[PDB]
């Protein structure tokens, strides 16, 4: 048997991408405590718009999921960090974002993409709408928020603050533009996999080789080269007068291509026999 | 608006005779020079057809069983039906759908809907403009929403004789309204043309209820919801076996049903439509 070697993988025209211009760009994202769940199903969340940019510190992903994002309905849960807050948007790191505002896990997410807003969420004085938790009874569990201004007490009697033993737990993060990196706002967006897809890996049709393939569909070995088979517009691949797939309509380029087996056969050798020779010819 | 027609006459339920009609492209596998045995639902050779014909005001369009799948055809000169609705119940107590031509595009949503009793396709006669397709006033619950290409359609009293002969096969298959369409150029007065004819795939429909029965919504004709001239047939897919013959091109010349006669029976065992002279076994009873 002639073992393959070489791969083709061919997928169609991507679907339909994911509003990253719109949705991990937008202009309106609220604060840690209260992510907003921007819906987003039956497309393709492939980062590509924004894992090729300088808008981002992070790229964290537990923008590598390019590769790997294929999963549920995803909500593209997005947010605004204090620059200390930044390295905690991740699983466990038990900060001020995973105890009191959003605690993270680490199976079910995706990528962070905390990008500068300097002057777009920060003023000179302070933007003061955007608040962090600070205190509360009890710290978070996974994917949930807090949006209540609980009139915190530390030991449970009834509060009216600023009576005694009464805290505001919203403390405000303090965006200014005429700061240090510590305290510059990003609008952040990270996945929560509670459906959206990655892109599509595509390569060469390299043609008259014993290679393995993967097309849309359909797997094994094979020798690729062009057909006159005049397939019909609805048809996605072909079979023989027996039941194998023989030639298939490329999903991206509408080629059709022939599928031929990728080579064996048996062998003889031809001998005169030990006492003469020695040498043998196959066949 | 939900308003019925009001001079509602009484059916037809005239017989047919299916000839060679209802055979269709199954699969999205081309093969060719070849011949192919299997089995899907089909329309019996042969079989009957009940006939919905439109006298001066029989509005011959009540909610009619479908099961597994149905046959639509219809010799037409002005599309007097272009909707139906699918479902068990129709009415916005169960999620149903609704595929109708507004004379701009076809537009397709499946939804709880607040259905008309007698639904149609308000259209002034002499004038020849599909004005409204009063049929549902508010939608709910909607899990799919479809709009075609806008074209512009004639839905005038075509004088002459039926110029069009559509042919529909509509299947819920696993969540799935599969929808496919022949034409055959006609120019026909009476009761059922004979002919062999072939369909094509276009749609896969994710609308994902339970269609039981279907509606017929007939297009309303008037100068008070009027009538023309036309007939449209009702068939049911039935799970046989056919042979079939592709040609060099993967187009389908030939097909037998295997349940005719036990002539046809033995075409489809010995896989072929030329039997010579002799004595052959075939299946047991
Ligand atoms: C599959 O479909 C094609 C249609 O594209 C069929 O090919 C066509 O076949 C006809 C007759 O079989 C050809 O007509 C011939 O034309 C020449 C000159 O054009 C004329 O001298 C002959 O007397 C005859 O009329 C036609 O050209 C041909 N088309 C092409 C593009 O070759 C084909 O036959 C179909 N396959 C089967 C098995 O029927
Ligand atoms: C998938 O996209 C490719 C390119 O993005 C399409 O290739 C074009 O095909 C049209 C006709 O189909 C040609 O006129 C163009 O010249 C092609 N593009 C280039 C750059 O040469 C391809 O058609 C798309 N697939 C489908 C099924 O439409
Ligand atoms: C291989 O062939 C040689 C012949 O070239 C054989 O050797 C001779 O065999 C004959 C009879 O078989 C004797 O009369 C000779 O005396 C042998 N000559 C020698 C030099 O041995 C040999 O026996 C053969 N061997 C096998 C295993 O077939
Ligand atoms: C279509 O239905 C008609 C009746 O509605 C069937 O016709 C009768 O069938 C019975 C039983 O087979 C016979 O005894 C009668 O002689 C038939 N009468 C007529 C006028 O044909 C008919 O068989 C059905 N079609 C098919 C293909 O079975
Ligand atoms: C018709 O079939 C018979 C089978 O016995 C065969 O002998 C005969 O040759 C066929 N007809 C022609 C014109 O070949």
């Amino acid at each position: 048997r002639v073992v393959p070697s070489g791969d083709v993988v061919r997928f169609p025209n991507i679907t339909n991408l994911c509003p990253f211009g719109e949705v991990f760009n937008a202009t309106k994202f609220p604060s840690v405590y209260a992510w907003e769940r921007k819906k987003i199903s039956n497309c393709v969340a492939d980062y590509s718009v924004l894992y090729n940019s300088t808008f981002f510190s992070t790229f964290k992903c537990y923008a590598t999921k390019l590769n790997d994002l294929c999963f549920s309905n995803v909500y593209a849960d997005s947010f605004v960090v204090k620059g200390d807050d930044v390295r905690q948007i991740a699983p466990g790191q038990t900060g001020v974002i995973a105890d009191y505002n959003y605690k993270l896990p680490d199976d079910f997410m995706g990528c962070v993409l905390a990008w500068n807003t300097r002057n777009i969420d920060a003023t000179s004085t302070g933007n003061y709408n955007y608040k962090y938790r600070y205190l509360r009874h009890g710290k978070l569990r996974p994917f949930e928020r807090d949006i209540s201004n609980v009139p915190f007490s530390p030991d449970g009697k009834p509060c009216t603050p600023p009576a005694l033993n009464c805290y505001w737990p919203l403390n405000d993060y303090g965006f200014y533009t005429t700061t240090g990196i510590g305290y510059q706002p990003y609008r952040v967006v990270v996945l929560s996999f509670e459906t959206v897809c990655g892109p599509k890996l595509s390569t060469d049709l390299i043609k008259n080789q014993c290679v393995n393939f993967n097309f849309n569909g359909l797997t094994g070995t094979g020798v690729l080269t062009p057909s006159s088979k005049r397939f019909q517009p609805f048809q996605q691949f072909g079979r023989d007068v027996s039941d194998f797939t023989d030639s298939v309509r490329d999903p991206k380029t509408s080629e059709i291509l022939d599928i031929s087996p990728c080579a064996f056969g048996g062998v003889s050798v031809i001998t005169p026999g030990t006492n003469a020779s020695s040498e043998v010819a196959v066949l | 608006r939900c308003t019925t027609f009001d001079d509602v006459q009484a059916p037809n339920y005239t017989q047919h005779t299916s000839s060679m009609r209802g055979v269709y492209y199954p699969d999205e596998i081309f093969r060719s020079d070849t011949l192919y045995l299997t089995q899907d639902l089909f329309l019996p050779f042969y079989s009957n057809v009940t006939g919905f014909h439109t006298i001066n005001h029989t509005f011959g369009n009540p909610v009619i069983p479908f099961k597994d799948g149905i046959y639509f055809a219809a010799t037409e000169k002005s599309n007097v039906v272009r909707g139906w609705v699918f479902g068990s119940t129709m009415n916005n107590k169960s999620q149903s759908v609704i595929i109708i031509n507004n004379s701009t595009n076809v537009v397709i949503r499946a939804c709880n809907f607040e259905l008309c009793d007698n639904p149609f396709f308000a259209v002034s006669k002499p004038m020849g403009t599909q004005t409204h397709t009063m049929i549902f006033d508010n939608a709910f619950n909607c899990t799919f929403e479809y709009i075609s290409d806008a074209f512009s359609l004639d839905v005038s009293e075509k004088s002459g004789n039926f110029k069009h002969l559509r042919e529909f096969v509509f299947k819920n298959k696993d969540g799935f309204l599969y929808v496919y369409k022949g034409y055959q150029p006609i120019d026909v007065v009476r009761d059922l043309p004979s002919g062999f004819n072939t369909l094509k795939p276009i749609f896969k429909l994710p609308l994902g209820i339970n269609i039981t029965n279907f509606r017929a919504i007939l297009t309303a004709f008037s100068p008070i919801w009027g009538t023309s001239a036309a007939a449209y047939f009702v068939g049911y897919l039935k799970p046989t076996t056919f042979m079939l013959k592709y040609d060099e091109n993967g187009t389908i010349t030939d097909a037998v049903d295997c349940s005719q006669n036990p002539l046809a029976e033995l075409k489809c065992s010995v896989k072929s439509f030329e039997i010579d002279k002799g004595i052959y076994q075939t299946s047991n009873f």
